[PDB]
């Protein structure tokens, strides 16, 4: 469905656009992990360990900017589409989600250009009212999905080897080899969950990019 | 002038719409002797072709079918809804003249 | 020589120019005889077409006839917002003579 | 008329259906004189030419050839996976002859 | 042989670089008869065109008009960031030899 | 026939093989006379051309000049990384015979 997500980021649009969407600090294979980026603490949003974080209501996205991205007289809410790339933090990490109250919604791998419906600026900590709409955005696409259901999750949880959650359900039928050599299952299958997911991402955006082929003409 | 898939449809003998709002499930292309031509399917079952050129067609035709071809590639790459296709059904299976896409 | 579309739909008889601002909403395309043609709609309900080539047409505008379509799809297909379409006025529906997208 | 790639396979000698049901693992092309060729190959080996066009293609098939190394380098690009190829056995690396795409 | 566009450039008379560093901010494409061109702007306000293909043109020119019109048309829709233009200074708006893409 | 690029390019006396597994840099293509070509750099400062057209290149070859420049352009604007390129290494910038595309 259109339902949206909201992130406070420093980084602008220009920026946003090279890098091809909001990426994680440690893209610059990283460390996916979710419970790990769950419980990290500083100048951005929630962001390490292979994901981004987001809100599920732009008042509740702008909350958060003003706790930590005060002091910036520029900053950026971008609207998010959702897709099966975000997880809710809280239906995965179950009772273990450190902060169940913020409700956040993460984005395994990053949040590509193309998720990204638009873009509000934040002056001088006042939110400025006219929603500017990204080029890169596919709504039809889009609007199509929604955000990944806690069963593909709960396997990607990240909990140590040790934790009693891999004893526990929902996890127990989900808990990677290891698990309950385990931080190295989670990250393998981190990472093939992203590559499978960015394929489908990069046929939907590359193959638009390709409509313009006219094989009569040559 | 026709202004949408149907009237244009109505033009012809042999013709009918389908109505299939859903992505291409498959799309399937050839360049062997005789069949150089396009399958498409969808999740349905129905399954449509893209006619090998021949003496059926009148030569402003040619590059139509070479654009219908194009088309419907890049709609089952970006799974692009199909709304109508009009056909001819005197072929088995029936044979695209037009294609709507929409929502 | 013009620089903006608006300029360039001047300096034709019968045209006219649509501000649209928006993304495509329907795309058809046919391949039938006497029809080799697209037609496109927004959301509004106007309705466009990129003419089937006949005599109204100079050699020269072939080729520009055919790249039109190939715009028109991957407008479509990538959600592109029109700006504005010059039109010739005087056929149904209104066909299209220049497009300008911005942003 | 066949109605999916196995059943075109099947008209023709000297061919058999591969079952990949992956994306292309590489793809190459060249202009080099007497090689203007395409070649895929999928990531444990297995390897796939659209040939240089030659006496062995009739008119129909030239230009079918051209959109096939097209639609090889979409695949590749995007990631597309590929369900079956037919082939012509009796080259190697086996000649493409059609190729299917689902879902 | 040019190991770049600035070099390019310099081997033509009545030329000039622009470096613009920027994504292209609108494109427009005409088939009316004898404007069949297209023009594209910076935010800057700086406008060029792809010239009508006329006398002033050779024939190996004429498939590169057309693939630099689809060139201008693909960057505009995917945003790319154009590196610079070499360009005829002797028309109005300024007419495009040369793209180059970077970034 | 040869199996992958590196066989292909031991066919030719006057090629080298380059392995850059790498996204493009820098695209640049012209339309000025004499000069329709392409160039393409990679961030090691390594550049390559398509060459325009010529008396050393056969019939066969023309249409492969052309879906080089196409291929190139798209990978740019895709980041594909190149793997290798087989180039005439007696021109300067070498000039592009065939590529290979792998992750
Ligand atoms: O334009 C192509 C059409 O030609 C008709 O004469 C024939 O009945 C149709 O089946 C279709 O092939
Ligand atoms: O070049 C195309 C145009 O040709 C004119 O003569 C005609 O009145 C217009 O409707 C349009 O078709
Ligand atoms: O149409 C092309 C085909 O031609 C056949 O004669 C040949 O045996 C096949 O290998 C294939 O090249
Ligand atoms: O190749 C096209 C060029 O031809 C030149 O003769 C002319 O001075 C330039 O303005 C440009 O049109
Ligand atoms: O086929 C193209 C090649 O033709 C050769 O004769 C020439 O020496 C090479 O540099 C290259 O241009
Ligand atoms: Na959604």
């Amino acid at each position: 469905n259109d339902d949206k997500l909201y992130r406070a980021d420093s980084r602008p649009p220009d920026e946003i656009k090279q890098s091809g969407g909001l990426m994680p600090r440690g893209q610059s294979q990283m460390n996916i992990n979710l419970y790990d980026h769950a419980r990290g603490t500083t100048g951005f949003v929630r962001h390490d360990d292979g994901y981004v974080s987001t809100s599920i209501s732009l008042r509740s996205a702008h909350l958060v900017g003003q706790t930590i991205l005060s002091g910036h007289s520029t900053y950026y809410i971008y609207v998010i589409a959702t897709a099966p790339n975000m997880f809710n933090v809280n239906d995965v990490l179950g009772a273990y989600s450190p902060h169940p109250d913020e409700q956040e919604v993460s984005a395994l791998g990053g949040i590509p250009y193309s998720q990204i419906y638009g873009w509000y600026r934040v002056h001088f900590g006042v939110l400025d009212e006219q929603l500017h709409r990204n080029r890169g955005y596919r709504d039809r696409y889009y609007s199509n999905l929604d955000i990944a259901p806690a069963a593909d999750g709960y396997g990607l949880a990240g909990f140590p080897p040790e934790h009693r959650a891999w004893r526990e359900e929902p996890w127990i039928h989900h808990a990677p080899p290891g698990c309950g050599t385990c931080d190295e299952k989670t990250q393998s299958l981190g990472v093939k969950f992203l590559d499978e997911y960015q394929s489908k991402v990069k046929r939907q955006i590359f193959s638009g990019y390709q409509s313009d082929i006219d094989t009569h003409n040559r | 002038t026709p202004q949408n898939i149907t009237d244009l449809c109505a033009e012809y003998h042999n013709t009918q719409i389908h109505t299939l709002n859903d992505k291409i499930f498959s799309y399937t292309e050839s360049l062997a002797g005789k069949r150089e031509m396009a399958i498409i399917t969808f999740k349905n079952g129905a399954t449509f072709q893209v006619e090998v050129p021949g003496s059926q067609h009148i030569d402003s035709q040619k590059k139509a079918i070479e654009r219908m071809k194009d088309t419907l590639r890049i709609a089952y790459l970006t799974e692009a809804k199909v709304e109508k296709l009009c056909v001819w059904n005197n072929k088995t299976p029936h044979a695209i003249a037009a294609i709507s896409m929409a929502n």
